[PDB]
RNA sequence: CCUCGA
DNA sequence: TGCATCCGTGAGTCGAGGGT
DNA sequence: TTGTGGGAGCTGTCACGGATGCA
């Protein structure tokens, strides 16, 4: 129902996605797990052609913001001056009368400071919007809320693979290419070696016709039964493979994506389940990869894709380069001297 | 109505953070309560309209989830599955050997009594009727004989095979 | 170092723990004898630097 | 997986 | 932007029997 | 589906290299 990344190029070290649209692997857990929104497109043109108005209601937004200040901390002022005299005018404790004084500055203190915090609030929107760009990550839930309130049409934001999905399809591969064959070849030291491991990455994607959009499926693969058997135990059991609960977790979280889309959800329960089916996909093709592995039943994780070829019982170990024979046989030895050689 | 969406998410997704504390106490397992959690939430947000405003929210999810969880517990062990053995390759394959496909895909010492015994026009027929199991005017089409001819040379054929 | 681990450090060209570096060019060696540790500064024979 | 054999 | 840290590799072969 | 209700179970491993992430 959305798309998702292949954990194999985004938790593999070193993060393909990583390098190749040139963020970091942290940042991209954020974006793939639905913990930050980022920047997909900016448009240029009609942010420019509209600068001067937004900035015009800016400017009168925070000199309402600061005349509310004003009129606020004058009121409160006159209050506290009034309040003073009210109590000089009879028998004042001057340790009392400076506890009044002081409680009435520290009202002022707070008034003062919930209006810096809001102009600080402004001052970061409207220097953020004006210095939008893709790959820009907008970790503050309030900020992205802000900035989509206002100037919501002047660019696109969005969290999970598919916002990954958007960023390679208009990303100019050539482009960042050129670039750091430029880095790498009128340049040296730490930026180099970056550049160069890039450069490995990028070019392999460039030369070869490959399409870096495979590093996001929208459909997955399901392994024939016979490789993921189920048989019938003694009774009513069962056993399969771990491959069948994978699979049928994968399934139930898509369901309930199809179901949550349907049923016009929120968008914290649809997000919720997106990150979920992601987290499935990546246990079904390498589990553990990402934090704990899935487990089964008595805490043990589940055997993965990734697993059949791993390790010495994987298949190059156990079932390519050597196998079970026929027309063999076994038996303890005994020492035969009358033997030939 | 869109008054109660947002109704939700304003007074009832910071209780969606303490049920999942919840929901882990029942199941025992991450995996399994981040699907009871949400299962909770598309059950509770359909029929969201019968919840009346005002009253306990907490009280009214977490009864959602407790009864969506006995049914879903004995829903799903009503039947037993569990692992195969560690390793997959000891699953035995249940066809038969190499040697076990031979000698069944080869006949008896009859198979000199229906080749030689038996006429021409018996044994072809009769051979092709039982092994391939066509259709009474399939094996008409076979030798150019119509049913008459099939229908009773297998009647014949069976009861020229039932000596010996 | 050992036995079987040193055979693993060379077939893996792994820097070698306890390291004695070597001579890059011919030339006059000039050793500082130091309590801590030493320090050596060679000046080649072939106009060198 | 566990216990054992070389 | 220069490393220290953290994370992710790898760690013998073949056998018997019993379990989930 | 109303009036309460947040988990198991682990570290007793070692050596090495290079991407990551922060000062």
């Amino acid at each position: 129902a959305a798309p998702v990344t292949h954990i194999w190029y985004f938790k593999g070290v070193p993060s393909r996605l990583g390098y190749l649209l040139d963020l970091a692997p942290k940042d991209l857990e954020k974006i793939i797990y639905f913990a930050a929104y980022v920047i997909t497109s900016v448009d240029e043109e009609m942010r420019h052609n509209e600068l001067s108005t937004l900035e015009a209601e800016m400017a009168v937004e925070r000199k309402a913001v600061e005349d509310q200040r004003d009129g606020e901390l004058e009121a409160r002022a006159q209050k506290l001056e009034a309040d003073l005299a009210e109590l000089e005018a009879e028998g004042a404790k001057a340790d009392a009368r400076r506890k009044v004084r002081d409680g009435g500055e520290r009202e002022m203190r707070q008034i003062r400071d919930r209006a810096q915090r809001e102009l600080d609030r402004l001052e970061d929107i409207w220097s953020t919007f004006t210095k939008l760009a893709p790959k820009q990550l907008i970790v503050d839930e309030n900020l992205y809320r802000e900035l989509v309130d206002r100037y919501g049409e002047y660019f696109t934001g969005a969290m999970g693979a598919e916002s990954i999905q958007k960023l390679i399809e208009n990303f100019d591969i050539d482009a960042e290419a050129e670039s750091l064959r430029d880095v790498i070849r009128n340049g040296k030291g730490q930026k180099k070696l970056r550049a160069l491991k890039r450069l490995k990455v990028v070019a392999a994607f460039q030369q070869s016709g490959n399409s870096p959009m495979g590093m996001v499926l929208d459909a997955v693969p399901v392994i024939p039964p016979e490789l993921r058997p189920m048989v019938q135990l003694d009774g009513g059991r069962f056993a399969t493979s771990d491959l069948n609960d994978l699979y049928r977790r994968v399934i139930n979280r898509n369901n309930r994506l199809k179901r949550l889309i349907d049923l016009g959800a929120p968008e914290i329960i649809v997000n919720n389940e997106k990150r979920m089916l992601q987290e499935s996909v990546d246990a079904l093709f390498d589990n553990g990869r990402r934090g704990r592995p899935v487990t089964g039943p008595g805490n043990r994780p589940l055997k993965s894709l990734s697993d059949l070829l791993k390790g010495k019982q994987g298949r190059f170990r156990q079932n390519l380069l050597g196998k079970r024979v026929d027309y063999s046989g076994r038996s303890v030895i005994v020492v035969g001297p009358q033997l030939k050689l | 109505d869109e008054e109660l969406t947002a109704r939700f998410e304003r007074d009832a997704i910071p209780l969606l953070d303490q049920l999942y504390g919840g929901a882990l106490r029942m199941t025992r397992n991450p995996a399994d309560a981040e699907d009871l959690l949400q299962e909770t939430m598309v059950k509770a947000y359909a029929g969201f309209r019968s919840f009346r405003h005002g009253t306990n929210l907490k009280a009214w999810l977490y009864r959602i989830l407790t009864n969506t969880y006995i049914n879903s517990y004995r829903r799903r062990a009503r039947i037993r599955m569990e692992a195969l053995p560690e390793d997959y390759d000891r699953v035995p394959a249940d066809e038969p050997n190499p040697e076990q496909i031979y000698h069944d895909a080869r006949l008896g010492p009859d198979l000199q009594a229906a080749l030689q015994a038996l006429p021409e026009e018996f044994r072809m027929a009769v051979y092709y009727a039982d092994v391939e199991g066509f259709p009474y005017k399939e094996i008409a089409e076979i030798m150019d004989t119509p049913i008459g001819t099939v229908m009773s040379r297998l009647h014949r054929g069976r009861r020229q095979l039932r000596g010996l | 170092t050992g036995g079987l681990p040193r055979v693993q450090e060379l077939f893996e060209a792994r820097v070698p723990r306890g390291k004695a570096p070597i001579a890059d060019v011919t030339g006059r060696v000039r050793l500082e004898d130091g309590e801590r540790f030493y320090k050596i500064t060679i000046v080649p024979d072939d106009g060198g630097e």
